């Protein structure tokens, strides 16, 4: 790095010199303390010094160290179960080593140096390694967390320790140059990692929700986004997600959340049953939570912080699955930095590294086979957060062309009886249409069939809908409340999951499937009911009406049974009358 | 000692000949006239630096002025000595009683706290009326501000808790052992009718007593409307942390907040960025809201959620906006219900906080609740729904059965928010709610459960 | 409902539009006024630096 | 200088019926003139100087124009003063400010007003202060902002607003003075919205900290509603703090009746919408009661001429007075037309022209009609 | 070649001596490590000049930051040698196939021709559909703008009818020995899936063997992007200008071009007027639909079709407004179409080639097509009103002639405009509007005359 200090004191950003080579974007060293800095600008000899946490102790004439390389996050075991800010920082440890609050200038290790895990070396002494190849199999739990060689330190192997018990600092592995492929490897977070190939996504992705898997879902690692007025559970939207879905790892981190928004998921999520190792979901998770009042620049840490160890498993063949807390955070923090660098003001009031840090950092990963094995892909959905939730703001245009399946937050959604809290209409999906594949069979051959035929409604409703905001059930004719109220069932029963329920916070296909049929069936025969003659009028108070809409807190396993034996009283409780 | 002038007018100053100095520092202001200030060391720089005068420098002058660094970061008292006090937005004797000693001087600001120490509003409190104690429900560690427009009830209205304010133990489990009451006020810039109304209300609920407050008139400079509520934020975070004072803060008159906080915005050299505020706005009003939460390991929670007025009925004020986020939950004013008679006249229509949901219906409150806000939500919803389609189709138009939604509108509406001194315990709550569902048998209520729902019908 | 329609909803919401509009057109105020004094700015560097 | 601040405790009414009656304020606050042109508001201070409550009268006209205030300043030289009688400046001092006057020669000259109140307020004697457009003062600073390179705020506006204003209601307001004598220094100022702008921050910040507000409709102010005032989002703070000195010296069953008048024209709305949508026949009995109610709430109260002698000045005889006498018709009506004869009959009632002299009436030969057709109320009309 | 780099923004460079640069320049530069990178020659003022990096920017030094004049105004080699190359962005060799042979590096813009010379592009053109050959067809040169929406089904019916497209000169007289198919595409933005959808088409059957591709992903360097569909765009002139091949110009998401664009001005101080995009779009837009068209003596010419999606679908854009300003046509598509799974969901009138009805007809494409052509339109739109209007009255409660103007629409929505993937000859597109027309017995359509229903039919 570059050895020099404080050319200029200024507010909570000052100016180094003595600064050579001083590439742009590069950690550095800057206070007596530890307050690191990043070159953010060059100018010669002197570069605009770069604040990371607040600076509320510091002279004018102190630290200056830069490194040479962008950057370095230290990715290895020992990263799991465990707070850590968005700086690969445990906070665990400062709490043990501070108190009550978060002091400053408290920094250790993000890797376990301390802690030994059961290493094994599987790697024949005699060949060459390239960055990115498994190097053994590692214990954690009930899953498999393998330690890629870092990529470019491609050598030749020597020799093999013993399969008992190593730290990702000790020697686990060796090769011919004076090197040691320990558990752990150093890699720049600010570049990608050079996978095998990429890969086409034609696999869905699902969480529970009946919302998005059932017609607007993704892919098994593509892109998404989703908005969010001041307060629309966007925050806690994010346990039931990799919680309940399934998620070969899961990495949450949110951009300045605020601390009351982001002690939703601090607590809660580690009483979390798990399907694969069995008890918290801690056992994958990473949380890199990072509260507003955080140093607005962390606020920026915490992104390009989750994006690589969401790769350093993706390439392995781990679908790793992020979600950002918040995503619209990160932009306050980076547009102000405008403020704090007197920058020439680009379009929109906001920053110009519109596309340069959208489309590049929202798109870095994202289902993508590596020399791993298996095939990682990455699913990561930034929720904006629009202050006046103008749908408009620089944010939510700025993630549009660029993330497929966008979708809408209304205000009275949550907060009346809609969950998700989303826009009908607004929200509409692409991907859908070749993630018809894994549906097809998994579901059924003609499921999305049962499944376009309903959007056919929940869309085409609206042709009613209009003329209702036009009049209402004055002038309704027979085909009239066929279309609104089924519409309006769909969506008080059908459409709204309780996230919060028992069991209901998850449905899989047979469960999603089956239901999307339950009122198709009275549909069918509320076609033949009334344009017989029936009145609607005894159609609407049917008693089996009732049973349908108890059908979405069942179970998967009450679930096949409980709806079947309604099956029947449908027809007979209406072709009847 | 720094004589060394360079440039004065309005509340900002500037001078040279000081070549150190950090972040943050109180300083003096040497008059012509005999009248020295205090200011803080804003944004430092090598030649000079950045001046903060707290009031406006009035008949001063450059030649004349003196400053001298008291401090290189911000502190003043912070012992519970003081309780009951009377201060201005600074935070010192101004009700004429002697100064005091305190424990030790620390930065207000408002630092952040660990991860640990957060947790989940699940501590429910009586707020002396139904309307929340049951659809919102106060919670220790939470914020849900109160939108309000201009004169609406934002002061009147808040009294209501200054009457009607207790935690509810004998529901729960723990006991009236380890729970003091200390109340932390801290105004910026209110008016003179809303100064003894105020006070009136501290001897007639006993609320003039354990009292640290630090009063921001408005006529006290803007200096103070963001900076005395750091000031006071803290004067809880060490009788509730280190002492377990479940100390509950909340400033007023937070309209005068952004003004202050704009000046900054450009008034000073940096970018606005939206509504004509400050860029970093988001922040700085994160650390000082994000002090409120619960404290597991300490019994000491701290409650913010102050009262932002914004002209008209501006939902996207540039102040709900972040604030919105920030706060974990919130409350809404309606001016309809309070120029027609409705009084308290008080609705959520957009409000419904956050981790109120998680905290009250098993085993503190009763069985049911959980399934019965979220029922009497959307219920009222349906419902004045047709408020609308009523006043233009015509007047009885409508299918016999939504008739009822309608019906009950005016009911629901009128009825519980006809809410007076009442002192409504939560019980006196869940009873009315109950009252009113019944227009409509177990039919439309799609949220609750069979057996709840039948439960207390 | 023709007539009302006619006078209290077509220009119930015609009349919404401008005040809209007039706010949402001059709303470019910033635009101006924050980029007239980003020229300085940017210049008064350039033009300082050309000075010194 | 004031020994001590001090709460409300003295009503004010200039001697409005509705201005007063609905909203009205102590010595203790102010409130704001709402309106765009033409809108009573760089005038109506000619119809709240001529005669109301105070002793000492100090009017200064903020940045107001030429004409804005031709008349008005030459005016008040033909006054009548409660004290020997000719105009007010037996007593009274002008402190106006021409549009003309340089843009500091305005920021200032209000300044001089309240410093003035307090002066006499500091004797013991209540002093009263209404500025016109104050929108003009604004400018003044709202301006300087741009010269001297100022950094605006929200809707391209100096970031000093209320930043003065604030302070400046905070002085207003009886208060015991460090002179001995309390005294009693009132503070009304009246902010002018140029194009009928209410998003206006002169407006939406001034009510931020001070008491209550007077919005002036600017179509009202067509048919002779002088006041162009406005109930539909006019409230009033004050009007808590004025009822020991109304039921003291007027009546008890006042401040009573009064409120139950506003719901008339309160729950009129609603039933507006449809009425003005339909037809104004289309309801039942009941419901027809309110119908013409309102009108005549207003027809005979709120519709009043400034300067009609004897209208032009209303204090509370006139208030409460004529208050009770529709009164009556509520509770008459309500079942006279509930006798199976519909109210057409109760239209044509000759005997409600008698009750429009509620105005035109000599505020001193008031109570002669007052008592009088009082009874021709609830008599000739018990039948039907 | 120099160094000493002082003012650094993102992928921006300045240095000295720029007297021998020249703005609408580009070399590559080198920091420390010597890495290969790039920049764009602007302000080259006597103290400095302005350079953009290809790159991001991670890699601009201090110390070193020479760099290697590549060229003022750089230009891919242009040729026939393309029939299925494949470049990104700036279009470089990612198809794996040679550097393609330069025959003249061209600028990426020569600016429009001579006016006098361009002459009404009027050759019909099939595409493989019915409704979009039939209402609205495609002349030769014509500049057809497409309406999609941000989300929309658009990336697909985008290169669907793509390669489905084929210029039948036969029918009007004349063989394929001038009149050559040539396919260009250019993207832009593009999501890592998506960038994968394309490369699909072509290889599906006998697409790539006879086309070029561009496209810079949005994640990309954004400096490509912008000028990214120039490239192509000035090379199809050689084809069909240079040479007298036809080539089909195809825009794709224009949200790039603006989006892009917007970082031009934002550093460049190119200050935003209208929508906050930069004063001068419609001029440097013009250029865009300038390369399409005829000049006197020359049978070859380009196609042009613009593609792109407005930010919440509103034509107050100028992503809508500058086009609808420039392009000769419209062609939308809505939520409502697509919803009930039509395919391709494109609307009737909203959708329309200003100029494609000259150019059909009579000795152009089927004689009747002539009257055909405003047939179809008028009628069908007729039966849209029985459409929404059942809720009134009811399917019988209709009148017999009208109520049958309403069978149609649904058989013509779901079957005609439905059309997915299929490829319907410019002529086995044209028979199903007589087939849909058999509804109203020979006698109802005012719109053809009696001959020409009174036979096809
Ligand atoms: N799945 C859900 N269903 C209903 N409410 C939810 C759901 N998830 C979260 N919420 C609620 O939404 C509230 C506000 O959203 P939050 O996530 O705190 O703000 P944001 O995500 O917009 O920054 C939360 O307080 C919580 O009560
Ligand atoms: N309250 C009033 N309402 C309507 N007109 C008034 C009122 N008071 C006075 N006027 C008449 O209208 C003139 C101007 O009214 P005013 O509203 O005071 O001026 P402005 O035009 O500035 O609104 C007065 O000089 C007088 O002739």
């Amino acid at each position: 790095m570059i050895q020099g200090v404080i050319q200029k004191i200024a507010g909570p950003a000052v100016i180094a010199k003595g600064m050579l080579g001083a590439r742009m974007y590069d950690i550095c060293k800057v206070g007596e303390e530890g307050l690191v800095g990043e070159i953010i600008r060059l100018d010669g000899d002197t570069a605009f010094v770069q604040v990371y946490e607040d600076t509320s102790g510091l002279k004018v004439g102190e630290p200056v160290v830069s490194t040479g390389l962008p950057l370095a996050v230290e990715l290895g075991p020992g990263m799991l179960n465990g707070i850590y800010d968005g700086i690969q920082r445990p906070l665990e440890r400062i709490r043990e080593k501070t108190g009550i609050y978060i002091t400053r200038g408290v920094v250790v290790h993000a890797l376990d140096r301390e802690k030994k895990w059961a290493w094994t070396p599987m790697v024949k002494p005699g060949d060459e390694v390239r960055g990115g190849m498994v190097l053994g199999t590692v214990p954690e739990f009930g899953f498999t967390h393998k330690i890629l060689v870092p990529p470019d330190v491609r050598g030749r192997v020597k020799e093999v320790k013993p399969a008992g018990e190593y730290t990702v600092e000790e020697p686990v592995v060796v090769l011919e140059d004076g090197t040691e492929l320990k558990m752990y490897h150093t890699w720049p977070v600010r570049r990608a990692r050079p996978v095998q190939r990429k890969l086409d996504p034609n696999t869905p992705f699902l969480t529970g929700m009946r919302i998005l898997d059932v017609l607007f879902p993704v892919a098994m690692g593509g892109t998404a986004a989703i908005p969010g007025p001041f307060g629309s559970g966007k925050t806690v939207t994010q346990q039931s997600l990799a919680k309940w879905s399934n998620a070969d790892v899961v990495v949450y981190v949110g951009c300045g959340e605020r601390g009351n928004e982001m002690t939703d998921v601090l607590v809660e999520f580690p009483e979390l049953t798990d399907p694969k190792t069995g008890g918290p979901l801690m056992h994958r998770t990473v949380l890199i939570a990072n509260t507003s009042n955080m140093p607005v620049a962390a606020r920026e840490a915490s992104i390009y912080v989750g994006v690589t160890i969401a790769e350093y498993f993706r390439d392995q063949g781990f679908s790793v699955a992020l979600m950002a807390d918040s995503t619209s955070r990160w932009a306050e923090a980076l547009r102000e930095i405008s403020s704090r660098l007197e920058e020439m003001p680009a379009e929109e009031g906001y920053p110009p590294y519109l596309a340069a840090r959208l489309a590049a950092f929202y798109e870095r990963a994202g289902k993508v086979i590596t020399l791993g094995g298996e095939e990682g892909a990455v699913t990561i959905v930034g929720a904006v957060s629009p202050p006046g939730g103008d749908m408009s703001e620089p944010v939510t245009q700025s993630t549009l062309r660029i993330v497929g399946a966008f979708w809408r937050l209304d205000a009275s959604l949550a907060f009346r009886r809609h969950f998700p809290a989303i826009n009908w209409n607004g929200s509409y999906s692409l991907f859908t249409s070749a993630l018809d594949p894994w549906y097809r069979e998994n579901v059924a051959e003609d499921y999305p069939e049962l499944r376009d035929a309903i959007s056919e409604l929940l869309q085409r409703e609206a042709g009613l809908q209009e003329i209702v905001q036009l009049v209402g059930p004055d002038a309704l004719q027979d085909a009239e409340r066929l279309v609104i109220e089924v519409g309006r069932i769909i969506r008080e029963d059908f459409l709204q999951q309780n996230a919060y329920h028992e069991v209901d916070a998850y449905c899989s296909m047979k469960k999603a499937y089956g239901i999307m049929k339950m009122i198709l069936a009275f549909y069918k025969e509320a076609e033949a009911a009334i344009k017989r003659g029936v009145s609607i009028d005894e159609i609407l108070q049917l008693p089996v009406l009732e049973r349908i809409g108890r059908a979405r807190y069942v179970s998967e396993e009450e679930f096949p049974a409980y709806f079947e034996e309604a099956m029947k009283e449908i027809q007979g409780a209406f072709k009847a009358l | 000692e720094y004589t060394g002038i360079t440039y004065i007018s309005g509340p900002l100053l500037f001078v040279e000949n000081a070549k150190d100095l950090a972040y943050g520092a109180i300083v003096d202001i040497k008059d012509g006239t005999g009248r020295v200030r205090g200011g803080q060391v804003i944004e430092v720089s090598e030649e000079y630096a950045v001046i903060q005068v707290f009031e406006e420098t009035t008949g001063l002058d450059l030649a004349t002025t003196s400053v001298s660094l008291v401090e290189d970061v911000a502190r003043l008292g912070v012992s519970k000595e003081m309780l009951g006090r009377r201060f201005n937005g600074i935070g010192k004797p101004i009700d004429g009683l002697p100064p005091i000693t305190p424990e030790k001087r620390l930065p207000i600001t408002g630092l952040p706290l660990n991860p640990v120490a957060r947790r989940k509003p699940e501590q429910f409190i009586q707020t002396g009326i139904s309307t929340i104690d049951v659809m919102n429900t106060l919670v220790r560690g939470q914020k849900l501000p109160i939108f309000s427009g201009s004169g609406l009830p934002a002061n009147e209205i808040a009294a209501q808790i200054a009457r009607q304010a207790t935690v509810r133990p004998d529901l729960s489990g723990e006991g009236e052992k380890e729970e003091p009451f200390a109340v932390v006020f801290a105004a910026m810039g209110i008016t003179q009718r809303e100064l003894s109304y105020f006070i009136q209300e501290f001897e007639r609920t006993g609320a003039l007593s354990r009292s640290v407050l630090f009063l921001n008139k408005a006529d006290d400079p803007t200096i103070e409307r963001i900076l005395t509520p750091r000031m006071a934020l803290t004067v809880a975070e060490y009788l509730a942390f280190e002492h377990d004072y479940h100390v509950l803060v909340i400033l007023t008159d937070m309209t005068n907040y952004c003004e202050a906080l704009r000046e900054i915005g450009a008034a000073r050299e940096e970018i606005p960025g939206r509504r004509g505020y400050p860029g970093y706005m988001y922040t700085d009003l994160a650390t000082i809201y994000e002090r409120a939460g619960v404290v597991e390991g300490k019994k000491g929670s701290v409650t913010q959620i102050p009262i932002l007025s914004m002209p008209d009925d501006d939902r996207t004020h540039p102040i709900p906006d972040l604030t919105g986020y920030i706060t974990e939950g919130q409350i809404q004013l309606s001016r309809e219900l309070h120029r027609k008679g409705i009084y308290p006249p008080i609705d959520p229509l957009p409000s419904l906080s956050r981790l109120m949901n998680n905290g009250v219906g098993k085993g503190k409150t009763r069985e049911d609740h959980k399934q019965v806000s979220d029922q009497l939500y959307s219920a009222y919803a349906n419902g004045v729904d047709i408020r609308k389609l009523v006043a233009i189709i015509g007047e009885d138009a409508l299918t016999e059965n939504d008739r009822r939604y309608l019906q009950f509108a005016d009911a629901f509406e009128r009825f519980f928010i006809n809410q007076g001194q009442q002192n409504r315990s939560i019980e006196e709550s869940l009873q009315i709610a109950w009252a009113l569902l019944s227009m409509l048998p177990q039919g439309e209520l799609k949220r609750i459960s069979k057996d709840h729902i039948g439960k207390y019908y | 409902r023709v007539n009302a329609l006619e006078q209290v909803v077509i220009p119930g919401i015609r009349a919404q539009i401008r005040f809209i509009q007039q706010v949402l057109e001059q709303r470019e105020r910033e635009d101006t006024f924050r980029l007239k004094r980003i020229k300085g700015k940017i210049e008064a560097r350039e033009a300082e630096e050309e000075g010194g």
